[PDB]
């Protein structure tokens, strides 16, 4: 399991979810942020975790979702994840 | 994935809080273009399961999910075909079919919807009777309209709630044949619910046979390997179609047979008022939950009053005591309860149920220094060494003949290309004095518990070599076994006994309280050793004793963490396919019933929800170092795919009720 | 024809014949069939609409005047029976909260409302309608409300998997299902309405079938009894056709 | 036994204002005493009419049916019948139901002796425990139980059995078939069951006859069941000869017709 | 219990308040709950069996006065379809030869017989009983004569397979198969019978309910309407008891 | 040296810290996020992103405490993503990797 | 390459601006967190800075210097790893 984390403009939410819902990736946490760049913007923080193979597929969709050339559109942070434990079931990995 | 029935645990509410549990932990994933058929003896939840899928009912826990998005209300994407005819009598068949399309396809006007009705009424074959009324139509094709209507809206999960069961057998046929052409001509998935075996197994792709009685759950997902293009009179002549039909018929018979027994068991004389409950155990730090349950008064907290812990000396004493009635509820090794219920050794099968598996991952296969200096440092090294020459063929050791010490050890040896009973020798030796056994030289290896294995490391008489974690990090080692006779008697004093140990496991699992337990396990009446012998692996980094730095084993004495406390069937059944692999017992032909008889999860479920605990045990694929993907629905195939084994012999094992 | 139409015609002759010979017997001093149509053939049988003034019109007018009241009445009940009948039954709570009240109110016979109906409405004409309206909704309302809750569970579920909830539900599943029950309610409502109109006039008088039969009894003449029996048979026929009229529309739907 | 119930070319022609229908045509059956003939066939093939004809409820209109050389023309207690709807009076309790049959056939028998006959013909069917419940208050499976018990209260020669197991669940049939089979080898009464489920007939039969469907139905391909008389349900299905028969019957009902 | 008793009592409270607040309107000249029960409490509730001597006793005697008439009467009609009903039906030839006549006679409104009933019988007491007998007879035998024509074909076959015929056939197959339908006729008949008695006394006078309402209504007084509405409650309530108790008898068999 | 991040139900808080505090973990960094998964409604849901850093010894025990407390039974209860941390620094003293808390 | 994820008091946000920009890397991400340590819940803010690995020391010291308060609720600094980040505007492996 690997983590994929991206920052996108607030009004672009219904461009990655739409690009991801039909991509077979259901699940994502979106939280507000206040970036600086270059007073503070009101960007959005989309956060997903997927297997290693799906990173290339999902990452391409995210960049292709909010793709408008204007400085200050965010990046795609990705981090490792040792375990992903559900709550309803309690399974592992 | 497509429709997947997540863990669904529909509870039915009854007067006086009956809480009659219909289904529990029904896990089942359906792919696209599948025709899963939910065969099952009447009494279990079949319509209840289908209603949940149809959405007409709300699942108490969890819930079915379609295309990765839950369904909470009925919708025209998962149609149904009710057992009752359910046709609007005041509408012609064309208008009956027009009811669904006129409502769903609201974006299409007249003309482009007339074709939909006309063609759908034609594929099902209900062509000539297109203007009649449901009263006029006979019962035969009165159920074709319901199928035609359901297919008219082009649904995604067309369900079939035993649509044609009232019809006679001849009309039961010649209607499946019509329903076969639709499946072959079109691409439609379904979840059929049928009572007749021939109904399923004939137009289905994967039979999901449910268990019986309260707390139902899928027992065996039978698979039907027939080429999908099917003809009712050509599949019948398939070489291996009647073989499958005898598997379903045999299974359904067992539920019929092993349901009157359940009723008989309930209606039996109750037990007396026991003054003292004698519990047997063996000296091992892994037995902490039982000991701490007493010294800390956990038994008293639940009003169990006096309990006597009759410490044993050899593992055979526990087996003899419980079966003979001398003791009762003796903490015993993981694999022997399923060994006594099958009589591993031609002994009389005496039922011994398991409900509170209470430890895991506490075994270490240590070898003597002779192999260490020789060059043995892993499985591969040993295999070459033995191949050199017999040279006093190595004789390993095991605590008990039939348990998860003589099975996993054999599996580890077998996977290395070594025959346990030919290339080496396994001799049962009590752990108490096995420490002196290695010094004598009678054996060279161990499969004992924690405190005794470290003795060789501290005395420099051997090295740990292998470990439970690096062989299988779910390895059961202890389980609470009570004679099935002493379960209908004394319905209480068992749940209170089950509850007491669960709390004892929880208390002794926290790293903070483990220090206190160290002193309690160093008394003459309990495991008697110098306190600086059990520290390793419990509250100290494990010392492998093979010229390597100690490594802190985070989970090497699991008691509560990672959901240890659950008698899951999938891994007890893996023991049957290993006792049979070595010829210790014929592989039971009715494992689907013995397995749900030894693992009494009904007791644990009532002792977890009341106490507060994750009652839903994990689906446990038996993952060893070399995961072979054990499939707990076709053990015979798995048992036939192992390179080293003994002649497989399948027969029905019969056990007296008592 | 000869097995179902001819026989009853024979029944009339035998029934009439036995009815004869009772004139000679002093008991049952009723007009004889031979002379029942003797003094009534000319003035009444031949002329239905024998208008001559006020409260003296021929039998034709009386039937229309009485039948007209059951026309204007029983329609303010049928409209108020179907409507307000579905509203009860869909909600189990309200049904059980008023069901016992209708049961008691459904049993009070006609001509028990009339004494109080006249009090509220001084005029005589708008009192026969009220008694008919209030004595005819009960049979309709009880038969309509029961039909709503006797809808088979089969039709509800097939109306649920299809998202038919809304107004379309009540015009494709509920209403067409209770139509058979409504006509069962109208079967006895129409007859019960006729049961009161004929008896709702001989107490308050006025033009109509009632007060023609009743007034004849009060005034003894040479033709009083003959006209009562002649009127007594028309009430039977009109009742049959009026009730059988609802028996024909029922077949169509 | 040589010449028990025989059907000699019976053929019934219904009015059918549109013309002829000839639901039956050229039927030739020879039932031997102590057999279990079965008439498995499609719906609407005239199979019910055939037994409904020997039972005495119809006239062949083309031939005669001879029971010991005595033509059958009227219903009687000899050809005791068992209907599909259980034909049970909801007023009389289960006990009084059986007593109705015995009384109507043994009128002069001493009172309190018929009470014994009905009582002793209620344990062979396992129904003496419930001898007071009304039919409306008894299980559907047990309801069918007192229709052969009533039919066995008399001493009949031919026990015509219209499809009795048309509503029983798949579990009650297994128990009921054995009970019906068990009592068959106690009296040795010819029985002419009508059964749709093919697998039932092979387990429970001696000579099953399949009649071709359609307007002109004819008896064809009279099978023979060679399994041992003390039938074991689970010992024949796995036998490698019940396969060659069942799949052959399916080849005469679905493939051909 | 609390889910089926509380609801209906709520309706009365809503009915009472709705019934109340209509007195404030002078045009709506009807008594209100506060006083319609107040003055009537002493002379007609606390002492139901108050006897004065001349057609002016208490309500209890008035109710039992008419209840006796429908009891002594309607028992001749009670055994009408029980005897005459079964004789018809078992004879298909005559059943079709009497159906049209009884259908017409059945629908003739009750109390339309009274004008000729008083003509046949000079007295009044054996005139308000005949009206009940001739009006309640039809629903009993018509609903009994339908059973003999609709005994299930299943029960006929079970009787034909045995040699059941003659008297033994009647008392074990046919007659018990009409009892479930006879009690449908009695339920309709008794309710329809109650209608005639209440209205019949309103035109012949004398002691008995019904005449009480007309007697009070005609004799306008300070609070005549106070007890008429109470009399409405009794006649409505009493009829419920008669209708429901007959159903209870049908429950036993 | 492991970092728990347990997305839990919006209201299940006050049952996590009450139970979790008994496990010796005192420091928490609860937050608020909008979630979208297999639950039905109307398109985006509200969840708390409980965020905890724990020692490797009790990582398997802290996760167990949250699971029991935050469990509901119906879907949409969240997950627990455990990620590593290399140089956790506490600005009170700028100590080494050890939490000291 | 290290996802510095320090937690600071709300009042100490504008001060770090000079230090953050002076460090050579100014862009970052900010959010609000209902922190809970010793001190009920009290509002704080969480700052995420993906600083280059070779300059992790040069940034951590500045944050503490500008975030030094002394009283309770001082805050903590986390250092999480990353393997490669990409720019959504361009999409270049880093
Ligand atoms: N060190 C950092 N860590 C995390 N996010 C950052 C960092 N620096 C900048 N960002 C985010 O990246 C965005 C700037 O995107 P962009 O304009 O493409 O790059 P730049 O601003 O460097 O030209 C800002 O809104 C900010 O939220
Ligand atoms: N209203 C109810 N109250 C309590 N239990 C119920 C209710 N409805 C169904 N059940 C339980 O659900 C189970 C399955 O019922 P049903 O669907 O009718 O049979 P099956 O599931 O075998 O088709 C039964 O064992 C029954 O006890
Ligand atoms: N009154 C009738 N007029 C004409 N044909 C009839 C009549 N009653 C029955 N039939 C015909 O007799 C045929 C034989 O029916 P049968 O097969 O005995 O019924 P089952 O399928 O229940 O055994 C039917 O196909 C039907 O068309
Ligand atoms: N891939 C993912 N990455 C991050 N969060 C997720 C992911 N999948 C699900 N979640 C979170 O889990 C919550 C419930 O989603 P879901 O998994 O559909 O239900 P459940 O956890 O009960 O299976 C959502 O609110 C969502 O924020
Ligand atoms: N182990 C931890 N997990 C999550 N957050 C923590 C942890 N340790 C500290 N924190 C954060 O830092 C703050 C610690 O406050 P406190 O315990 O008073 O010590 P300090 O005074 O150093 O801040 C809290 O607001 C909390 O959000």
């Amino acid at each position: 399991m690997k983590k994929v984390e991206a920052i996108i403009r607030p009004f672009k939410l219904d461009e990655v979810k739409i690009a991801l819902v039909n991509a077979g990736i259901v699940g994502m946490t979106v939280s507000e942020v206040r970036g600086f760049g270059r007073e503070f913007l009101q960007k959005l923080k989309v956060e997903i975790v997927v297997e290693d193979n799906q990173v290339d597929m999902v990452v391409d969709k995210i960049i292709a979702a909010a793709r408008t050339g204007e400085i200050g559109d965010g990046k795609i942070f990705i981090s490792p994840v040792e375990q992903v434990i559900r709550i309803r079931t309690g399974e592992k990995n | 994935t497509f429709v997947e029935i997540d863990h669904v645990d529909r509870i039915f509410d009854l007067p006086n809080g009956g809480r009659y549990i219909a289904l529990k932990n029904i896990e089942l994933k359906i792919k696209q273009g599948e025709f899963v058929s939910l065969i099952g003896h009447s009494g279990c939840g079949k319509s209840t399961l289908l209603n949940i899928i149809a959405g007409l009912d709300r699942a108490s826990i969890g819930g079915v999910t379609l295309e990765g998005r839950e369904i909470r209300e009925p919708s025209p994407d998962r149609m149904v075909v009710f057992q009752n005819y359910s046709l609007l009598p005041w509408l012609t068949v064309r208008e009956n079919v027009a009811l669904a399309v006129d409502e769903v396809y609201q974006g299409k006007s007249k003309g482009e919807r007339r074709a939909i009705i006309e063609e759908h009424i034609d594929m099902v074959g209900l062509r000539l009777a297109a203007n009649k009324r449901p009263s006029e139509l006979s019962g035969g094709m009165k159920q074709r309209v319901a199928i035609a209507r359901a297919l008219a809206t082009r649904p995604k999960l067309l369900l079939l709630d035993e649509p044609f069961g009232a019809l006679d057998a001849l009309t039961r046929g010649s209607l499946q044949e019509q329903l076969m052409k639709i499946c072959n001509e079109h691409q439609i998935t379904c979840v059929m619910v049928t009572h007749d075996v021939d109904e399923a197994l004939l137009l289905s792709d994967r039979v999901v046979m449910l268990t019986n009685g309260p707390e139902a759950h899928i027992g065996q997902i039978l698979e039907v390997p027939i080429s999908r293009p099917r003809q009712r009179l050509e599949v019948v002549k398939h070489p291996s179609y009647y073989n499958l039909r005898n598997e379903i018929i045999y299974f359904l018979n067992q539920q019929k047979l092993a349901k009157k027994r359940q009723t008989q068991q309930a209606s039996a004389p109750l037990g007396t008022a026991k003054a003292v409950i004698e519990i047997g155990f063996m000296p091992l730090t892994d037995s902490a939950p039982l000991i701490v349950a007493k010294e800390k008064g956990f038994f008293a907290k639940y009003g169990l009053d006096n309990v006597i812990l009759n410490r044993a000396n050899n593992w055979q004493a526990i087996a003899t005591g419980v079966v003979t009635g001398k003791l009762d509820a003796a903490q015993m090794v993981a694999g022997m309860p399923i060994a006594l219920t099958l009589g591993a050794g031609s002994q009389t099968p005496t039922p011994v149920i398991n409900a509170l598996n209470l430890s895991r991952n506490a075994n270490a296969i240590t070898f003597s220094k002779r192999l260490y200096n020789q060059g043995v440092r892993s499985l591969a090294d040993l295999k070459a060494v033995i191949d050199s020459s017999p040279d006093q063929i190595l004789t390993l050791g095991v605590v008990h003949s039939a348990s998860m010490q003589n099975l996993i050890l054999r599996y580890w040896l077998a996977a290395g290309g070594i025959d346990p009973d030919r290339d080496v020798s396994l001799t049962v030796i009590p752990p108490t004095q096995m420490v002196s056994q290695l010094k004598a030289g009678n054996i060279d290896g161990y499969c004992a518990g924690e405190p005794w294995n470290y003795q060789a490391v501290h005395d420099d008489l051997g090295f740990v070599a292998a470990t439970a974690l690096e062989i299988w990090s779910g390895q059961p080692k202890k389980v609470l076994g009570v004679r099935e006779d002493w379960a209908q008697k004394y319905p209480e004093t068992y749940l209170n006994l089950v509850k007491a140990l669960i709390e004892a496991c929880k208390y002794c699992d926290d790293l903070r309280n483990r220090e206190e337990i160290l002193e309690i396990l160093c008394r003459p009446e309990y495991l008697d050793v110098n306190p600086a012998y059990v520290r390793s692996g419990f509250i100290d980094p494990y010392d492998r004793g093979d010229g390597t730095p100690p490594q802190q084993l985070t989970a090497y004495n699991q008691f509560y963490l990672n959901k240890t406390n659950y008698p899951n069937r999938t891994e007890i059944l893996w023991m049957i396919t290993q006792m049979a692999r070595w010829g210790l017992t014929p592989f039971p032909k009715n494992w689907v019933e013995i397995t749900e008889r030894v693992c009494r999860t009904d007791i644990f479920g009532a002792a977890a929800r009341d106490l507060g605990l994750l009652d839903i045990g994990e689906d446990d694929p038996i993952h060893l170092f070399d995961g072979k993907l054990f499939n707990p629905s076709e053990p015979i195939e798995y048992l036939k795919s192992l390179e080293i084994r003994r002649q497989i012999r399948i027969e029905e094992v019969f056990i007296s009720s008592g | 024809l000869w097995k179902k139409v001819v026989p009853p015609l024979v029944a009339l002759g035998i029934f009439l014949v036995i009815w004869q010979l009772l004139c000679l017997n002093p008991n049952f001093k009723l007009p004889g069939p031979i002379e029942t149509f003797s003094e009534t053939w000319d003035p009444f049988i031949i002329n239905p609409f024998f208008d001559n003034g006020e409260s003296d019109k021929g039998l034709g007018w009386q039937i229309l005047s009485s039948l007209g009241r059951v026309g204007l009445g029983f329609s303010l009940a049928a409209i108020a029976g179907i409507i307000l009948g579905i509203l009860i039954g869909v909600n189990p709570l309200v049904y059980n909260a008023v069901d016992p009240i209708f049961q008691v109110l459904r049993t009070v016979p006609p001509l028990a409302w009339l004494p109080i109906s006249l009090a509220a409405f001084q005029q005589a004409n708008p009192s026969a309608i009220f008694v008919i309206f209030i004595t005819s909704i009960w049979p309709i309302l009880l038969n309509t409300t029961v039909g709503v809750q006797q809808i088979p569970q089969d039709y509800i579920n097939v109306a649920k998997v299809l998202r038919l909830k809304g107004v379309k539900y009540f015009f494709k599943i509920v209403f067409p299902a209770t139509v058979p029950y409504i006509f069962t309610g109208l079967r006895i409502g129409i007859g019960l309405s006729w049961l009161a109109i004929v008896a709702a006039e001989m107490l308050v008088g006025g033009v109509g079938i009632g007060s023609f039969i009743w007034d004849a009894y009060n005034t003894t003449t040479e033709t009083n009894l003959s006209e009562i029996i002649l009127a007594l048979i028309y009430v039977g026929l009109v009742g049959l056709l009026l009730d059988r009229l609802v028996g024909f529309v029922a077949s169509k739907v | 036994t040589d010449n028990f119930l025989v059907v000699e070319g019976v053929s019934k022609i219904y009015p059918t204002p549109e013309g002829p229908y000839t639901v039956l045509d050229g039927i030739d059956l020879k039932v031997r005493e102590g057999e279990f003939v079965c008439l498995i066939g499609h719906s609407g093939c005239g199979k019910s009419t055939l037994l409904n004809m020997i039972s005495g409820f119809n006239t062949p209109s083309e031939g005669v049916v001879l029971l010991q050389d005595k033509p059958i023309t009227e219903p009687g207690p000899d050809r005791m019948m068992v209907f599909q709807n259980y034909c049970l009076l909801p007023w009389l309790n289960v006990f009084e139901n059986v007593y109705l049959a015995v009384d109507a056939v043994f009128p002069n028998k001493p009172q309190a002796e018929k009470r014994a006959i009905v009582r002793e013909h209620l344990a062979m069917v396992g129904l003496t425990e419930a001898a007071e419940k009304k039919p409306s208050q008894i299980s559907g499976g047990m309801k069918q139980r007192v229709a052969i018990a009533r039919a066995l209260s008399i001493r009949p020669q031919v026990l015509i059995l219209d499809e009795p197991f048309g509503a029983l669940d798949a579990i009650t049939k297994e128990e009921l078939q054995e009970e019906l089979l068990q009592i068959w080898s106690d009296h040795q009464v010819t029985v002419l069951m009508i059964t749709h489920d093919i697998d039932e007939a092979l387990f429970l039969a001696d000579r099953v006859v399949m009649m071709t469907n359609g307007p002109a139905a004819q008896i064809g391909e009279i099978l023979d069941i060679p399994f041992d008389r003390p039938r074991n349900r689970r010992r024949i299905m796995e036998d490698p000869k019940y396969y060659d028969l069942r799949n052959y019957a399916l080849d005469f009902l679905f493939n051909r017709f």
